[PDB]
């Protein structure tokens, strides 16, 4: 968008509350021990998403950034005015009379915000402004 | 010779070598079997010619390749887009596409 | 099976599924608690 | 320099020719030296078979090498660029006008055109 | 096995001769096999002066007959090798005759990989991504059939108009003009050319699908969804492995033809003329925008 | 080939060395252990080759004698000295034809001279594009 | 405008064969036709800039113009150049010469350099071929001397009509202050040198 990444590893969760509460039968005292890890980053937060096949390569790149996506949808929406109801139907920006889409592009940015037929420079301006990156868009 | 023709010269030069081994096995046969000096007296006047004359033909194919001066490096092609026959033939298809 | 002076420039397994490095990691990990 | 490229290259080719061919020369040559029998112990006669073996096998070997260098030189003659674009099929030139009818009329489809007007 | 026997026996030669020469110089017994020095002390063996000793006719007779057999073995070698070499000529010649069909018919030739074969550019006429066929001998074929990275047996570009139920409406499919050259090999060069062609085009297009959404056009990521009027999808994707409906086949004509013809326009546009006023008229990047302007004629028609 | 080097030097060392070796005879001396160590040394005293291969040499004798059965009385060795002697002369004639031969343009290097001064001529026009002196 | 460039002669005997190794794999061919006037500002006092670049170079591109048409001299497009010299210690390295690519628009054209009073000097015509690589391009040379002063009519006058093809890869930097286009374009055109090395030997020459 200018890193912004996920390292992938292996985890452990010892806790005595299940551990030795049984032990020496159907709960081994040792494990000993290792699991899985996927740490989201940039910025200031780390998701600890469940890690379980069946799985596809796209999910960590997508679904995580889709949570991130609707978090942006509420980001601008609460940075926005009450007068204009941003919905999850598709970023329905509401420059009345017109009501139009707000979306961030998957992968490389230049967000997929869209007018409802053929759009002029408006999308081109906001999105080349996204190419500028600086000065976040809300006001 | 031009284009493939030098290479073609080598192509029919190909069979010119293996039978030299027949001439040579017979070079052995001249005294090992036939027991006649005259035979190898002829085939030493043949084996060396059948070999070396081909060798000279080769070395001259190479030296005159070195005169023809074909570049050895393969050009890395630009992503080519459309040669003219391709373009107008595509247009012919477009007529067919009408 | 059983099993199954030229050119240089051209177009511009590992039968182990990176199993080799996995075994290496097993060497590191068998004593990972121990070391 | 581009010069020494092809020059030292072809020189390697001819040098290789010198290699395999001289190999054939000497290996075919000394078999004649191997022919001696009298005045030598029978056990000393034993190696001569292996000697002839290595000579002849070296010969056909060097011949194969010559096939190699020959194929190489083939590639060098043939690695040259095509003089231009080369003929294929340019047969039957497409209509200019059916194209125009497709363009216009299919784009003019369901339209009240008033011709051209002055 | 055999080399084990003979060579180790020779090791015994070195060892026992070392036992003999260990009577004087000590820098000889040192090379004996390790078990021996642990056992028998050096300087053990000793030579004796004795006898001519004997001789027999078998000496000269075998000395003759074995040399006879040797030179004759050389004869059999030269002759049978002559056979295999001549056969190699017989095989190899077909390759370069088919290369008369190649180079003497003016076709690209380049050094290749570990295949030892040529690296002909089947895509000599051009497209986008470069293409060179891996020439490959096929003993069944007498000739030498060539293939690339394809898993697909054949490929092109199906198109059709999905309804609201995504039922068929308009439809068509791409077809190349048919080469009829004397060499079927060159014809397959044309075929693989056609494949790399459909590749580079549709791959470039769906790669360009990027900002298709500005006038409602969308994507399953499989191909081109076209959410325009009356809920429809002009599906356009790679091949597996009345008069007004014929005129629907004609809308499909403008699509099929003029799109590839825009592959050609982009054969012009990939020439990187990259003219500035269009750069004012466009954002990113080298992208032809094969799609939008035409359907803009279509929606201006609307 | 390396083995050919081995047989080369070894056969080289057979030479007149055999003239001395024929009188030679192996025997273990005073430090040689006596109780039961001997038999392996008897194998060391055993000049026997492969029994199958000695059988092969016997096969060569008996079957050359079978050729003699095909050819009951035919001396050849006396003139076989001239077999190998004709090898000895024909090898020399072979060498003669070898010496008669020519063996392995340089002008190609002078092709570089064409681009020698052409580079200097490259210096020429640039000097005009530079100074323009006439 | 910091042009980066090299030089390598091509004999005409191998020229078009080289072009086959070029134009098929490159943009173009584009024939060049541009009438020079390298006017010399004979001026006082020393130390004059006096360097060949310091002398003015009006540059009339005329490649689309007729070989006999009369409106050319001040109607067909002109230009002007002083240009900085290529860098000192630019050994083997592509020469880096900053360039003032002048343009103009009036029926008066040449006149202003004589409005600056500058004297006439040597003249020629770029007439080689050029093959694109984005902002970078190669420019193999032909610089025939014109048959007469201010005469567009051929035959012209190469120092030999066995004219060297002064092959010349180049690029044009906007500004030399950053390292970016420096190493970048030097790399791209060094690879271009690897391309020509399949059929030629370019070199730097001092300027």
């Amino acid at each position: 968008q200018l890193g912004h990444y996920i390292h992938i590893f292996v985890n452990t969760q010892p806790i005595s509350a299940f551990e030795r509460t049984l032990s020496s039968k159907r709960s081994s005292c040792e494990y000993d021990h290792f699991l899985l890890l996927v740490e989201w980053h940039h910025d200031g937060i780390v998701e600890h998403v469940p890690l379980d096949d069946h799985m596809d390569a796209q999910h960590l790149l997508l679904l995580i950034t889709q949570k991130h996506a609707q978090l942006i949808l509420e980001q601008i929406r609460k940075e926005l005015h009450p007068n204009i109801f941003s919905e999850h139907v598709g970023g329905g920006l509401k420059i009345h009379v017109f009501d139009n889409e707000i979306i961030v592009k998957v992968n490389s940015v230049t967000g997929r915000l869209v007018l409802s037929l053929s759009p002029p420079r408006h999308l081109r301006a906001a999105e080349k402004n996204i190419a500028l990156n600086t000065q976040p868009p809300a006001q | 010779s031009s284009d493939t023709q030098q290479v073609q010269n080598i192509l029919e030069l190909e069979a010119k070598i293996p039978d030299i081994l027949s001439s040579a096995g017979k070079c052995i046969e001249a005294i090992q079997l036939n027991n006649s000096l005259e035979d190898f007296r002829k085939y030493s006047k043949e084996f060396l010619e059948t070999v070396e004359f081909i060798s000279t033909g080769l070395r001259r194919q190479a030296l005159e390749l070195e005169k023809a001066e074909v570049p050895v490096v393969s050009l890395q092609p630009k992503k080519r887009y459309a040669s003219t026959p391709l373009s107008n033939l595509i247009f012919d298809q477009s007529s067919k596409l009408i | 099976d059983n099993l199954e002076e030229n050119k240089n420039q051209s177009i511009e397994p590992e039968d182990f599924s990176v199993v080799r490095a996995f075994m290496q990691s097993l060497h590191s990990s068998k004593e990972a608690p121990d070391v | 320099s581009f010069q020494r490229q092809l020059v030292q290259r072809t020189n390697t080719l001819n040098s290789s020719i010198d290699n395999a061919t001289l190999t054939i020369l000497s290996r075919f040559q000394d078999i004649l030296d191997i022919a001696i029998n009298e005045g030598k112990d029978k056990y000393t006669v034993a190696p001569e078979v292996y000697q002839i073996e290595c000579h002849t096998v070296s010969m056909v070997r060097a011949v194969e090498q010559l096939l190699d260098v020959s194929r190489q030189i083939k590639s060098y003659w043939l690695t040259n660029s095509l003089s231009t674009s080369f003929p294929t099929v340019d047969y039957s030139e497409p209509d200019l006008e059916k194209v125009k009818r497709t363009l216009t009329k299919l784009q003019n489809h369901l339209l009240e055109v008033s011709l051209i007007e002055p | 096995e055999q080399i084990m026997i003979a060579q180790t026996e020779c090791s015994l030669a070195l060892d026992m001769t070392s036992l003999l020469l260990s009577k004087f110089k000590e820098n000889s017994i040192e090379t004996i096999s390790p078990f021996l020095k642990s056992t028998v002390p050096p300087s053990s063996l000793q030579f004796s002066r004795s006898q001519p000793p004997e001789s027999k006719e078998s000496d000269a007779t075998l000395a003759k007959c074995w040399k006879e057999k040797s030179l004759t073995s050389s004869c059999k070698f030269l002759f049978e090798a002559k056979e295999r070499l001549t056969s190699v000529v017989e095989t190899e010649h077909e390759y370069y005759t088919e290369l008369v069909k190649v180079k003497e018919a003016s076709w690209p030739l380049f050094n290749s990989q570990g295949s030892n074969h040529l690296s002909v550019q089947y895509s000599c006429l051009g497209g986008i991504s470069l293409g060179l066929g891996l020439i490959r001998m096929k003993p069944e074929s007498k000739s030498f059939e060539v293939q690339s990275s394809l898993l697909y047996s054949q490929a092109a570009l199906k198109i059709s108009i999905l309804n609201k139920d995504r039922d068929e409406i308009g439809s068509s499919t791409w077809s190349w003009p048919s080469q009829n050259c004397n060499s079927v090999l060159l014809k397959d060069i044309y075929k693989l050319q056609e494949i790399l062609f459909e590749m580079d085009i549709w791959n470039s297009l769906l790669q360009e699908a990027q900002s298709c959404g500005n006038q409602g056009v969308n994507f399953t990521g499989d191909e081109i969804l076209v959410p325009i009027s009356d809920d429809h999808v002009v599906r356009i994707t790679l091949e597996t492995s009345k008069q007004e409906k014929e005129l629907l086949k004609c809308l499909c004509d403008t699509l099929n033809a003029i799109a590839h013809i825009l592959f050609l326009k982009h054969c012009r546009k990939s020439d990187r003329r990259s003219q500035q006023p269009e750069l004012y008229m466009a954002i990113d990047a080298n992208a032809p925008l094969i799609l939008r302007p035409l359907i803009f004629y279509y929606n201006l028609n609307q | 080939n390396i083995l050919l080097s081995q047989i080369h030097s070894l056969s080289n060392n057979l030479a007149a060395h055999s003239h001395t070796l024929q009188t030679t005879s192996i025997y273990p001396s005073l430090e040689f252990p006596v109780k039961e160590q001997e038999p392996l040394l008897t194998t060391l005293l055993r000049t026997k080759a492969l029994p199958e291969v000695e059988e092969w040499e016997a096969n060569t004798l008996q079957e050359y004698e079978a050729s003699i059965s095909s050819q009951p009385k035919k001396k050849e060795a006396n003139d076989a000295y001239q077999k190998d002697q004709l090898w000895d002369q024909a090898r020399i004639i072979f060498m003669e034809e070898r010496e008669n031969y020519s063996w392995f343009r340089q002008l190609e290097i002078d092709r570089a001279t064409e681009e020698q001064n052409a580079n200097q001529m490259l210096t020429d026009i640039l000097s005009f594009m530079k100074s323009g002196k006439r | 405008m910091q042009e980066l460039y090299l030089l390598g002669v091509v004999p005409s005997r191998r020229f078009e064969a080289v072009v086959n190794s070029l134009s098929k794999t490159l943009d173009g061919p584009k024939t060049i036709l541009e009438f020079w006037v390298v006017y010399r500002p004979k001026d006082v006092p020393p130390n004059l800039p006096r360097q060949p670049d310091s002398w003015l170079r009006l540059c009339s591109n005329i490649e689309s113009h007729d070989e006999t048409d009369t409106e050319w001299s001040k109607n067909t497009q002109w230009s002007m150049y002083l240009e900085g010299n290529s860098e000192p210690k630019r050994e083997d390295k592509c020469g880096i010469r900053p360039v003032n690519r002048a343009k103009l628009t009036n029926g008066s054209v040449t006149e202003f350099v004589e409005k600056m009073g500058y004297e006439f000097s040597h003249e020629y015509i770029i007439q080689g071929l050029e093959y694109f690589f984005f902002d970078t391009t190669v420019r193999i040379y032909q610089t025939l001397i014109p048959s007469q002063q201010r005469s567009i009519k051929p035959p012209f006058h190469p120092m030999n009509e066995e004219q060297p093809w002064i092959l010349h890869v180049y690029t044009h930097v906007a500004d030399a202050s950053n390292q970016v286009a420096m190493a970048k374009a030097e790399a791209n055109l060094t690879k271009v040198k690897t391309l020509l090395s399949a059929f030629c030997d370019l070199k730097n020459v001092r300027l």
